[PDB]
Protein backbone atom coordinates (compact mmCIF):
# COMPACT_ATOMS: atom_id res chain seq x y z
CA UNK A 1 0.00 0.00 0.00
CA UNK A 2 3.21 2.38 0.49
CA UNK A 3 3.49 2.44 -3.37
CA UNK A 4 -0.10 3.47 -3.46
CA UNK A 5 0.68 6.23 -0.92
CA UNK A 6 -0.74 9.03 -2.89
CA UNK A 7 -4.10 7.35 -3.02
CA UNK A 8 -4.79 7.16 0.70
CA UNK A 9 -3.34 11.08 0.86
CA UNK A 10 -5.79 12.43 -1.34
CA UNK A 11 -8.79 10.02 0.22
CA UNK A 12 -7.85 11.55 3.71
CA UNK A 13 -7.81 15.21 2.36
CA UNK A 14 -10.83 15.17 0.65
CA UNK A 15 -12.98 13.82 3.17
CA UNK A 16 -10.94 16.03 5.73
CA UNK A 17 -11.89 18.94 3.42
CA UNK A 18 -15.45 17.57 2.81
CA UNK A 19 -15.92 17.40 6.68
CA UNK A 20 -14.29 20.93 6.71
CA UNK A 21 -17.36 22.48 4.43
CA UNK A 22 -19.84 20.40 6.63
CA UNK A 23 -18.04 22.19 9.43
CA UNK A 24 -18.21 25.77 7.97
CA UNK A 25 -22.03 25.17 6.79
CA UNK A 26 -22.77 24.27 10.48
CA UNK A 27 -21.47 27.73 11.37
CA UNK A 28 -23.08 29.59 9.25
CA UNK A 29 -26.24 28.20 9.71
CA UNK A 30 -25.48 28.77 13.69
CA UNK A 31 -24.98 32.42 12.24
CA UNK A 32 -28.22 33.18 10.24
CA UNK A 33 -29.86 31.88 13.51
CA UNK A 34 -28.38 34.36 15.60
CA UNK A 35 -27.91 37.27 13.61
CA UNK A 36 -30.01 40.33 15.19
CA UNK A 37 -31.43 38.31 17.63
CA UNK A 38 -31.51 40.33 20.80
CA UNK A 39 -33.37 39.71 24.03
CA UNK A 40 -34.18 40.96 27.27
CA UNK A 41 -32.20 39.32 30.13
CA UNK A 42 -35.58 39.82 32.18
CA UNK A 43 -36.85 36.98 30.18
CA UNK A 44 -37.59 33.50 32.03
CA UNK A 45 -39.25 31.06 29.57
CA UNK A 46 -40.71 29.27 33.14
CA UNK A 47 -43.44 32.13 33.22
CA UNK A 48 -42.99 33.59 30.20
CA UNK B 1 8.40 -4.80 -19.86
CA UNK B 2 4.88 -5.01 -21.00
CA UNK B 3 3.97 -6.62 -17.15
CA UNK B 4 5.82 -3.49 -15.21
CA UNK B 5 4.44 -0.78 -17.56
CA UNK B 6 1.31 -1.64 -17.82
CA UNK B 7 0.89 -1.02 -13.71
CA UNK B 8 2.17 1.99 -14.26
CA UNK B 9 -0.79 2.61 -16.62
CA UNK B 10 -3.15 0.99 -14.44
CA UNK B 11 -2.31 3.47 -11.46
CA UNK B 12 -1.73 6.53 -13.57
CA UNK B 13 -5.38 5.79 -15.55
CA UNK B 14 -6.97 5.38 -11.77
CA UNK B 15 -5.38 8.61 -11.06
CA UNK B 16 -6.74 10.83 -13.46
CA UNK B 17 -10.31 8.61 -13.18
CA UNK B 18 -10.12 10.03 -9.61
CA UNK B 19 -8.95 13.88 -10.19
CA UNK B 20 -11.35 13.89 -13.38
CA UNK B 21 -14.02 13.21 -10.91
CA UNK B 22 -13.06 15.82 -7.91
CA UNK B 23 -12.73 18.77 -10.72
CA UNK B 24 -16.33 17.06 -12.04
CA UNK B 25 -17.39 17.81 -7.75
CA UNK B 26 -15.54 21.07 -7.61
CA UNK B 27 -16.91 22.85 -10.78
CA UNK B 28 -20.17 22.02 -9.65
CA UNK B 29 -19.78 24.24 -6.57
CA UNK B 30 -18.45 27.12 -9.13
CA UNK B 31 -21.08 27.16 -10.89
CA UNK B 32 -23.42 27.35 -7.95
CA UNK B 33 -21.06 29.94 -6.39
CA UNK B 34 -20.99 32.02 -10.03
CA UNK B 35 -25.21 31.84 -9.74
CA UNK B 36 -25.31 33.38 -6.41
CA UNK B 37 -22.51 35.79 -7.40
CA UNK B 38 -24.77 37.05 -10.31
CA UNK B 39 -27.81 36.62 -8.11
CA UNK B 40 -26.25 39.39 -5.85
CA UNK B 41 -25.29 41.88 -8.99
CA UNK B 42 -28.76 41.72 -9.75
CA UNK B 43 -30.55 42.24 -6.52
CA UNK B 44 -27.68 43.92 -4.27
CA UNK B 45 -25.49 46.15 -6.52
CA UNK B 46 -28.11 46.97 -9.86
CA UNK B 47 -30.80 47.35 -7.45
CA UNK B 48 -32.08 46.94 -3.62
Amino acid sequence: LSEYGTFCDNINSILDEVNGLLDTTQLHVADTLMQGVTLSSNLNTNLH
Amino acid sequence: AQVQIDRLINGRLTALNAYVSQQLSDISLVKFGAALAMEKVNECVKSQ
